[PDB]
């Protein structure tokens, strides 16, 4: 019998809304900042509730599915974080009500996949088109679901800096998901939000050139994964020293061979030189570095290994572990790289343009201190988020918590005129709709229950004439006052708990 | 003092409502389980009533001690119903919960259940025309009548029943404006014979005294002596003293009652009325002398027998032998007797073409646990049909308009979009618990049940076609011929949503330590 895992399964439920709910609190930009408790014992003021999922939880089955489903937020979307907590509690208040009834969890799980690919249809249809190639209809799309979001103080002047960052990217129309795999953050320690904006190719930290050039025309790109040293067990020299003559006939034959090395470098043709750190190999010798410096090349050192997995796969600077790997390809090609020392505290390097696959796009971060910078990383970031989340689906939505509204209205009307056994379930699907503005008419004070039942008094005859408007902090329509959102964000939030709900009930 | 506020308050409200509409909805229909009762006495008690049991049943709180007086408005209007209401009253009062659970306010969908019940009687209106002709819709109440007996006293539907049933009650509405009375009727209910035996008086019945077949049993024209003045020397229970001079006084006496018996006949039978019936009774002795004197008469008549066959004559009772007039008598339109039962003895039945003030369906039974039993199927079946002869509306009900008006009430959330559309909701949901029942208490599976009529009103609305209860795997309300009035359906929309009313009505929950104590 199932009635083992029965009470197994009351249990992941109650359990998984039971840390969701803290969330409806924090749900909204009118959502309350969540003080966390450390497991050693501090405050911490937190909003952004999956940020709290990724900080503080329970070890338990059903809320380690939480911090995987905002964790596939994130990484899908960025955006609708809060949202996606709250949509997957609302859908585990229908799943109690089923199985009271007595319906088993495969006959409720496949009818929320139904559902679900039956409510983002209709969805759709409540969503309008907008461009993806008009940089100019990007521009004011992005910005008004930046105005919409908290954090509007510097994303003014750095929506449409992300807006010609995209617009490189955006080769087709159709103007595919997004890679942040080509987009690299870099950050300069001093300079101006006024002055953070786009080089191409990437931007690199500080180089360290023993005689080597600063600024070279059509460099090479190079990679080097190779020592130059002896092995280590104690000692990176192993002498078991006293004497001067032993340490002088075993050293310069250190020097003999990292002499052969450096020239083949050259030779190949090489400006420019991907150096890891010397505490991702063993030891890396400066006084060849010097003779490579000294035959005109330009050197960064000291660098992350996965970086360069980063930089290999942007740049096509395909990886050269040897000598026998200085080709053509495997090396990348510069048209200009130098370092900018000025406009600004510290010092970054310039592969302004690469021989690059696609579009090789680096923003450039500045500010007066790192808390400064922080604040336009953010800023950077979730701008560069809704231009992603359009980018991957066309049409845009109003937000505001008014098209689920919209949509509850529909889901109710169709599972009645479709059939069913499960027709209670998706008509229990749409009741879990619902709860989310509501928690969002909770956070924007105006009685929640007097408030949606009067959003789908407009979206059943006027289909939407007031809306959920956190500027007015009540009942405002989102069209009158713009409050708009990438469609992906709502969808996204949307599958990624049915998708969860329907596993849940499988859970033994 | 204990207060139990607002949820506090209504978890109270959800107990006991929740045990009285689990019960109702193992018992509707015909595939209803029955319900069980011992009593306060300590004696078995098997009904499928609801209004038989509520009030069987001693109720302990608020919930339960509302649903006597609930039921009885029910049962007294309508008849069958009594789960129906139970089971919707309490599906709503469960979802509003929810409802409250979800933070909706109680009284906005208390406000709300009553325009919910509003838009559903007028569905009603637009749902199962309502002309049904006198002749021809005796025969679906033949049909309706043959589902209450055929399934729950009887196993195969006692034909002469059914028909009589429909008979009586046409009796009575003719006469006052195309309505019955249910004091102008009675379901009266003899065993002693055969259970197939079941008769219509058009007045009432006393059984017919004879003393000996040897002395002449008679029976003749149609005027019957409602007397309570001797015809016969009568008893009221007390002993005088005995005393005579001589024994040959006493066989003088024998030849001087003979002319006082003949005394008796010529003051009654030249008034009319030749059937003598006196209330306080006598011996056989003087019984059959009577009878050999040529005049019946009826001995040990019951106090209030001589009141009932008063008025279904409309004539009035000769109080002494001394007043004597014919106005005093019974007006009666046919007189004769008819065996009581098969094997026992005779009756006297007195039918009037006059006055219908009672007209008593009168069965008889072989078993005596199978009358009542029987009597309570009859009991429902005279109250529905009241529905009928007044106006001809009728629902397909079981099934058919529960979906129906459940497609409505959550349309009518939609087209009157406001708060109370939870409520609506709160009301449309639980339309769809009462088909579910019919198929709960069924061994159909209820939740493949809700599933095909509701395709069924995507394909028709305003559905004669609605769900079995025989499992003859035909789905219909007009050819399975399950048809109810439009009248007695409409009244069940009203006390389901009094009742949910009326736990709202104060918002006092504060006792003394004495409020349900």
């Amino acid at each position: 019998d199932r009635d083992k895992p029965a009470q197994i399964r009351f249990s992941n439920i109650s359990a998984a809304k039971a840390v969701a709910d803290a969330i409806r609190t924090s749900l909204g930009p009118k959502g309350m900042d969540k003080m966390i408790q450390d497991g050693k014992g501090d405050v911490t003021i937190t909003n952004d509730g999956a940020t709290i999922l990724k900080q503080m939880q329970v070890l338990h089955p059903a809320a380690r599915m939480l911090v995987e489903l905002s964790k596939a937020q994130d990484i899908e979307a960025g955006d609708g974080t809060t949202s996606v907590v709250i949509i997957a509690g609302s859908l585990l208040d229908s799943c109690t009500k089923l199985l009271q009834k007595g319906i088993h969890p495969t006959i409720i799980s496949e009818s929320f996949q139904k559902a679900l690919e039956k409510g983002i249809e209709i969805l759709t249809d409540m969503s309008r088109p907008v461009e993806l190639s008009d940089r100019e209809t990007l521009l004011n799309s992005a910005t008004t679901s930046l105005n919409s979001k908290v954090v509007s103080q510097y994303s003014s002047l750095l929506s449409p800096m992300s807006v010609n960052a995209v617009m490189k990217v955006i080769d087709p129309a159709t103007a595919t998901s997004v890679d942040l795999r080509d987009i690299k953050i870099v950050k300069k320690l001093g300079g101006t939000i006024d002055d953070c904006e786009l080089v191409e190719g990437l931007v690199l930290t500080q180089k360290v050139s023993n005689s080597g050039i600063t600024r070279v025309e059509k460099a090479k790109i190079g990679l080097i994964q190779f020592c130059l040293s002896a092995p280590k067990t104690d000692m990176d020299n192993q002498i078991v020293v006293s004497d001067y003559a032993q340490m002088d006939r075993v050293l310069r034959e250190e020097r003999a061979y990292i002499l052969n090395l450096v020239k083949q470098i050259k030779k190949t043709g090489c400006n420019v030189l991907l150096i890891q750190k010397s505490i991702l190999r063993d030891a890396l010798s400066d006084l060849a570095l010097h003779f490579l410096n000294k035959m005109k090349i330009m050197v960064i050192k000291d660098i992350e290994r996965e970086d360069i997995e980063f930089i290999c796969k942007t740049i096509g600077t395909k990886p050269v572990a040897h000598i026998d790997q200085f080709t053509a390809d495997m090396l990348g090609s510069a048209e200009l790289a130098e370092e900018v020392n000025l406009n600004g505290s510290g010092k970054l390097l310039k592969i302004t343009g690469c021989a690059s696959p696609g579009k090789t796009v680096t923003i450039v971060v500045r500010g007066s201190n790192k808390l400064v910078i922080e604040e336009a990383e953010r800023s950077i970031h979730d701008a560069l988020c809704v231009i992603r989340c359009l980018v991957k689906k066309r049409a845009l939505i109003a937000g505001g918590g008014a098209p689920e509204i919209e949509l509850a209205l529909r889901l109710t009307e169709y599972s009645r005129t479709l059939s069913g056994m499960e027709s209670y379930c998706v008509r229990a699907f749409a009741d879990a709709m619902e709860v989310i503005p509501s928690t969002l008419a909770e956070n924007a004070g105006l009685n929640p229950i007097s408030t949606v039942t009067e959003l789908r008094n407009r979206h059943a005859q006027g289909e939407k004439t007031a809306g959920i408007n956190v500027r007015k902090g009540g009942i405002s329509n989102i069209l009158e006052e713009l409050v708009v959102q990438p469609l992906l964000v709502s969808v996204s939030a949307l599958t990624l708990a049915t998708e969860t709900v329907r596993s849940i009930l499988k859970i033994d | 003092k204990s207060r139990l506020m607002g949820l506090e308050a209504l978890k109270s409200h959800i107990m006991a409502a929740k045990a009285v509409a689990n019960t109702m909805r193992t018992s509707l229909g015909p595939n209803g389980l029955d319900k069980m009762m011992v009593d306060k006495d300590g004696d078995v008690t098997v009904t499928n009533d609801g209004a038989t049991i509520l009030s069987m049943m001693d109720v302990d709180h608020q919930i339960a001690k509302l649903m006597v007086e609930l039921s009885k408005s029910q049962d007294d209007e309508i008849g069958d119903g009594t789960t129906g209401v139970v089971v919707l009253a309490g599906a709503l009062l469960e979802e509003a919960e929810q409802l409250l659970d979800r933070g909706i306010h109680p009284i906005r969908i208390a406000d709300g259940y009553e325009q919910a019940a509003r838009v559903a009687i007028e569905h009603l209106d637009k749902i199962s025309d309502s002309v049904l002709v006198d002749i021809k819709d005796t025969e679906p109440l033949i049909q309706t009548a043959k589902t209450t007996l055929g399934s729950k006293v009887v196993n195969s539907c006692h034909r002469q029943m059914a028909e009589i049933a429909v008979n009586a009650v046409l009796t009575v509405a003719d006469m006052e404006r195309r309505d019955v009375d249910f004091e102008l009727i009675k379901v009266e209910g003899k065993v002693g014979g055969r259970l197939e035996d079941t008769k219509l008086i058009k007045g009432v019945i006393v059984d017919k005294d004879f003393s000996h077949p040897q002395m002449p049993k008679k029976v003749e024209d149609a005027k019957i002596a409602i007397l309570t003045c001797p015809f016969e020397p009568p008893k009221p229970k007390t002993k005088h003293k005995l005393d005579v001079t001589s024994v040959e006084d006493y066989k003088a006496l024998q030849k001087y009652e003979k002319e006082k018996f003949e005394e008796m006949i010529q003051q009654i039978k030249e008034t009319g009325a030749n059937l003598a019936i006196c209330q306080w009774g006598f011996d056989d002795e003087a019984n059959h002398l009577l009878l050999q004197n040529n005049l019946p008469a009826v001995r040990w008549v019951g106090g209030p027998e001589i009141e009932l066959i008063a008025i279904a004559t409309g004539g009035r009772i000769v109080p002494r032998f001394s007043e004597l007039t014919a106005e005093k008598l019974g007006f009666a339109g046919l007189v004769q007797e008819i065996s009581f039962g098969t094997t026992k003895d005779k009756m006297l039945v007195i039918e009037q073409c006059k006055n219908s003030r009672a007209v008593t369906i009168f069965i008889r039974g072989g078993n005596k646990m199978i009358i009542e039993e029987a009597k309570r199927s009859l009991h429902d079946a005279l109250c529905v049909i009241r529905n009928l002869i007044r106006d001809n509306r009728v629902v397909y009900g079981g099934g058919a308009a529960e979906i129906s008006c459940a497609l409505a009430v959550s349309q009518e959330a939609d087209k009157c979009p406001t708060l109370e559309q939870y409520a609506m909701r709160a009301f449309a949901d639980a339309l769809e618990v009462i088909p579910m029942a019919l198929s709960e208490n069924s061994g159909m599976n209820p939740i493949q049940t809700m599933t095909e009529v509701r395709a069924r009103q995507v394909k028709e609305m305003n559905p004669a076609l609605g769900i079995d209860c025989l499992h003859k795997g035909t789905n219909d309300m007009k050819q399975q011929h399950v048809i109810e009035t439009l009248i007695g359906k409409k009244q069940q929309i009203s006390l389901a949503t009094q009742m949910v009313r009326m736990i709202l009505k104060i918002d006092d929950i504060r006792k003394p330590g004495e409020s349900e104590e």
